[PDB]
């Protein structure tokens, strides 16, 4: 169904629009030179506040994720019909937008990034 | 740091065969594996992440399963372009670390080598040596006796030979076998000859020339 | 489409330093998901995580070679860079420059060969395999170029510039007891092109700086 493919492209576009600002945030509260010593996020409660309102908002991003896979996976199943060169929702946001790349949107959605690891885990 | 070993080091399938290879950890992984391929002369590509996802761009044949400490890829229908070293990660902790690595090869009909001889070249030698080829050219499979002949003496220590990696499309290999002779040595003689013997061929073929002739 | 494309220098003395770097093209070094990566493949051997970096400048290192690595990023530049110190014939490998998705390293760079050796860079010396005489009328021929006394590898041989691709072999280096290689390039065509149809192998040793350019025709 098109219906479910407009679905991911609106939400993939406002996803990859969204996850600078976000990304952004936290580096205005976490980030801090390399120094072999303490991240920010160990005690600084501005940076330990950012962290939990960025988690928040890609805990929610997930969830909606696995919202529209399950209706992707439910559409694919009900209709005989294919859509040439996709198999997968990842395939819908790669035809569609700029340099999308799959390895990146699973960390990133899975709290698994460079972003949330080095700002966002104490170490 | 976690211990990844691979098996087999090497297995044979035919086209259309289903293949599988297993990588072992030293320890729980979980699901944190990778799978790469390694096609001839280039650097590896991914196929499969958190041991069961299918990158997208890799074919639907490559297939991973597995948690814990076993894993296994498979690949459904091998194809010609299969012909690669499989790769298997973990990235449960780091150091990343990888298994030793499995080569895929390809089984397929016996085809007979187009034998090529090529005597030196005027160009060579001037600077006091004399190099000598033979082809063999797109056959399979790869044992091959090439025996050279320097006015029928058999030769021997004076040769080495090089092989290619089985062709992306029709599985074959490719050989060359160069006898180096200094300019003098060379210039004693007459008749250069490369004699071939492979399961494709009846009987052995030999190509030959006959020096400045 | 992000390319990765590695750079330095093929052949390091023992106990010098080793240096390499990757330069992101189409895309960008500065990703707040990704890290950036190297890993090594000794002849024979099997892969090799060396380690990765983030571009805030934060590093992880294989604690195989923590004592002697550097990693480095340069944001200003699209690039990340390798260090090893203090090279022994050990580190003779084939070394990667990847992107590195937290453990899925899903895009890799071509891969550049260091040769660790106190020799020094030689190029190669190109001679014809000139087409038979006696090639089959209205048939196939034979043709190449022999590519010999050089070092390190690689060589990479190409024909006509990239126009002559189909029915070329270019075989695996062979080295010498001179602790020189050599190997042959072979291409099969038409015998009724020859004569009229030119070919060139063009053989590149980037070590020595090196471009050759060989017309090969029958002898006469």
């Amino acid at each position: 169904e098109p219906q479910i493919y407009r679905w991911i492209r609106e939400w993939g576009r406002d996803y990859v629009s969204e996850l600078p600002t976000e990304v952004q945030k936290l580096k205005e509260k976490c980030d801090g030179k390399i120094n072999y010593t303490d991240k920010k996020v160990c005690k600084v409660p501005p940076c330990q506040n950012a962290c939990k309102s960025y988690d928040q908002w890609i805990t929610r991003k997930k969830n909606q994720w696995d919202v529209l896979s399950n209706k992707f996976i439910s559409v694919k199943n009900a209709e005989k019909v294919q859509t040439a060169g996709i198999v997968t929702p990842y395939d819908i946001l790669k035809q569609e937008l700029d340099e999308f790349n799959e390895v990146a949107f699973e960390n990133e959605i899975n709290k698994r990034d460079g972003a949330y690891i080095e700002l966002c885990v104490c170490s | 740091d976690i211990v990844m070993t691979q098996s087999p080091s090497t297995l044979s399938a035919s086209v259309g065969d289903r293949v599988t290879i297993t990588c072992r950890a030293s320890q729980s992984i979980s699901s944190w594996l990778a799978w790469y391929q390694q096609r001839p002369g280039k650097a590896p590509r991914l196929l499969i992440y958190k041991a069961s996802s299918l990158l997208s761009g890799v074919p639907s044949r490559f297939g991973g399963s597995g948690s814990g400490t076993d894993f296994t890829l498979t690949i459904s229908s091998l194809q010609p372009d299969d012909f690669a070293t499989y790769h298997c990660q973990h990235y449960n902790t780091y150091p990343w670390t990888f298994g030793q690595g499995t080569k895929v090869e390809i089984k397929r009909t016996v085809a007979a080598p187009s034998v090529f001889i090529f005597p030196p070249s005027d160009e060579q030698l001037k600077s006091g040596t004399a190099s000598v080829v033979c082809l063999l050219n797109n056959f399979y499979p790869r044992e091959a006796k090439v025996q050279w002949k320097v006015d029928n003496a058999l030769q021997s220590g004076n040769s080495q030979e090089s092989v290619t990696e089985q062709d992306s499309k029709d599985s074959t290999y490719s050989l060359s076998s160069t006898l180096t002779l200094s300019k003098a040595d060379y210039e004693k003689h007459k008749v250069y000859a490369c004699e071939v013997t492979h399961q494709g061929l009846s009987s052995p073929v030999t190509k030959s020339f006959n020096r400045g002739e | 489409e992000v390319q990765l494309q590695e750079s330095g220098p093929g052949l390091v003395k023992p106990s010098e330093t080793l240096s390499l770097t990757c330069t992101v093209s189409g895309g960008s070094v500065s990703s707040s998901t990704y890290y950036w990566g190297w890993v090594r493949q000794p002849p024979g051997k099997g892969l090799e995580w060396i380690g990765s970096i983030y571009y805030s400048g934060s590093t992880y290192y294989n604690p195989s070679l923590k004592s002697r690595v550097t990693i480095s990023v340069d944001t200003s530049k699209n690039q990340f860079s390798l260090k090893l110190s203090s090279v022994t014939a050990a580190d003779t490998a084939v070394y990667y420059c990847a992107r590195d998705g937290t453990g899925a390293l899903d895009l890799w760079g071509r891969g550049t060969l260091v040769t660790v050796s106190s020799a020094s860079t030689k190029g190669p010396s190109v001679f014809p395999l000139a087409p038979s005489s006696k090639s089959t009328s209205g048939g196939t021929a034979a043709l190449g170029c022999l590519v010999k006394d050089y070092f390190p590898e690689p060589v990479t041989v190409s024909w006509n510039s990239g126009a002559l691709t189909s029915g070329v072999h270019t075989f695996p280096a062979v080295l010498q007891s001179s602790g020189l290689y050599s190997l042959s390039s072979v291409v099969t065509v038409p015998s009724s092109s020859l004569g009229t149809q030119t070919y060139i192998c063009n053989v590149n040793h980037k070590p020595s700086n090196t471009k050759v350019d060989k017309r090969v025709e029958p002898k006469s």
